[PDB]
């Protein structure tokens, strides 16, 4: 079975709010480190944000005060917040972690109307 | 059962799907069966008395042993040694581990003991091979002298 | 009487659970050894107790870890049944002393001290085949315990460590 399973994705109009969540298979603390890369049609993958394993947590420069990625300790998954949307935010989102190797996922198309 | 484990617990045994409920009836027995000890009988069925002594090795401070009397303790010397029953020959100085208080060995590569700890005073000794070395014999042939 | 409520919490233990495996001393060397270990980053069952099934499973050994300093935790319980048809610990700390009893003791649903009587630990023990007295274990801090027993004896670690204000 796939280990790393992604959801949340749909169409959201602008100023609205949605939940990113992916759950892994394996235990969350092992993993080190979880971070969301996103990709808009024709353009290169850029990195959203990024929490480690002690709780450092790092975002971009275009995604300060708007989103936030958290993780609880009771179903071993990852959420992150879509908090005041724009027209750019429109791409697809995909979670990575790497404990000695690198897992990926895919899904998650979300769409913003403007 | 495990090594060293008793039972005490008396119940019925149950050798069937139904429960016992506390009856001795069909498919439930008592495990405990009293030995017939007569006067008659063969070698082979008279009661035996059973003693088992089992000895702990030395990890911590020593208490039990024989009557061996303890002598003085000398340092800087090739001397032997006989620490709680550990024998070995070497020279004995003073020591700058620190031991925590609930060791009492010191182990090398090798593994063999090179620090100790005086059952009487609680000090720690360091222990070290007395000299040794190899030796050479040069001579010219016998033919010529006889010198070495 | 029941009175005593309880919820978990899940965290990992990091890097801990490390302990002097034999009692021979070691200098710059690195030893392979082989026992009952804590694994790294693994689940550790954060039971919060509030005022409840606390017959919590032994299995091979079980690192205790506490945190508080009002000292409310004192002594363990230990058996197979936790009834008086079979023997039972009764590992138990206060100020002064330590009392380690096995015996068939009648335990009720809820053991606590009324501070001090046991009379609400155990109803009345009949065969006791083994006491033990001697001075209490438990002496901003975290207190950490191991528990094991291998081949009929039962050995306790413990460590004393300073932690500073981390959840
Ligand atoms: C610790 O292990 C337990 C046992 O698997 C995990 O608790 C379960 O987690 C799954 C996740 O989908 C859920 O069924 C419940 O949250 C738990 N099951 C229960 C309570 O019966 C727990 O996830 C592990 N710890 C971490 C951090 O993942
Ligand atoms: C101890 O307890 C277990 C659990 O019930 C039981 O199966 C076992 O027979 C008992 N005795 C030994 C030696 O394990
Ligand atoms: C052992 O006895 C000797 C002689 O009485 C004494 O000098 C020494 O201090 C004693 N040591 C201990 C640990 O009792
Ligand atoms: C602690 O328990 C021992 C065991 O009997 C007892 O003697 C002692 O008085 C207890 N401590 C206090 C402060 O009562
Ligand atoms: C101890 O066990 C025996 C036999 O199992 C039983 O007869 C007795 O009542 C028990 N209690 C005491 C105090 O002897």
């Amino acid at each position: 079975q796939v280990q790393l399973q992604e959801s949340g994705g749909g169409l959201v109009q602008a100023g609205g709010s949605l939940r990113l969540s992916c759950a892994a298979s394996e235990s969350i603390f092992r993993m080190e480190l979880m971070e969301w890369y996103h990709q808009a049609p024709g353009k290169q993958r850029e990195l959203v944000a990024t929490i480690n394993r002690c709780g450092s947590t790092n975002y971009s420069d275009s995604v300060k005060g708007r989103f936030i990625i958290s993780s609880d300790n009771a179903k071993n998954s990852v959420y992150l917040q879509m908090n005041s949307l724009k027209d750019e935010d429109t791409a697809v989102y995909s979670c990575h972690a790497r404990t000695w190797t690198s897992y990926w996922g895919r899904g998650t198309q979300v769409t913003v109307s403007s | 059962l495990k090594p060293f484990e008793r039972d005490i617990s008396t119940e019925i045994y149950q050798a069937g799907n139904k429960p016992c409920n506390g009856v001795a009836g069909p498919n439930c027995y008592s495990p405990l069966q009293s030995y017939g000890f007569r006067p008659t009988y063969g070698v082979g069925h008279q009661p035996y008395r059973v003693v088992v002594l089992s000895f702990e090795l030395l990890h911590a401070p020593a208490t039990v042993c024989g009557p061996k009397k303890s002598t003085n303790l000398v340092k800087n010397k090739c001397v032997n040694f006989n620490f709680n029953g550990l024998t070995g020959t070497g020279v004995l100085t003073e020591s700058n581990k620190k031991f925590l208080p609930f060791q009492q060995f010191g182990r090398d590569i090798a593994d063999t003991t090179d620090a100790v700890r005086d059952p009487q005073t609680l000090e720690i000794l360091d222990i070290t091979p007395c000299s040794f070395g190899g030796v050479s014999v040069i001579t010219p042939g016998t033919n010529t002298s006889n010198q070495v | 009487v029941n009175l005593i409520t309880r919820t978990q919490s899940y965290t990992n233990s990091f890097t801990r659970g490390v302990y002097y495996p034999d009692k021979v001393f070691r200098s710059s060397v690195l030893h392979s050894t082989q026992d009952l270990f804590l694994p790294f980053f693994s689940n550790v069952t954060w039971f919060h107790a509030i005022h409840d099934n606390p017959a919590l499973p032994f299995n091979d050994g079980v690192y205790f870890a506490s945190t508080e300093k009002s000292n409310i935790i004192r002594g363990w319980i230990f058996g197979t049944t936790l009834d008086s048809k079979t023997q039972s610990l009764l590992i138990v700390n206060n100020a002064t002393n330590v009392v380690i009893k096995v015996c068939e003791f009648q335990f009720c649903n809820d053991p606590f001290l009324d501070v001090e009587s046991e009379f609400r630990v155990y109803s009345s023990a009949n065969n006791c085949t083994f006491e033990y007295v001697s001075q209490p274990f438990l002496m901003k801090n975290l207190r950490e315990f191991v528990f094991k027993n291998i081949d009929g004896y039962f050995k306790i670690y413990s460590k004393h460590t300073p932690i500073n204000l981390e959840r």
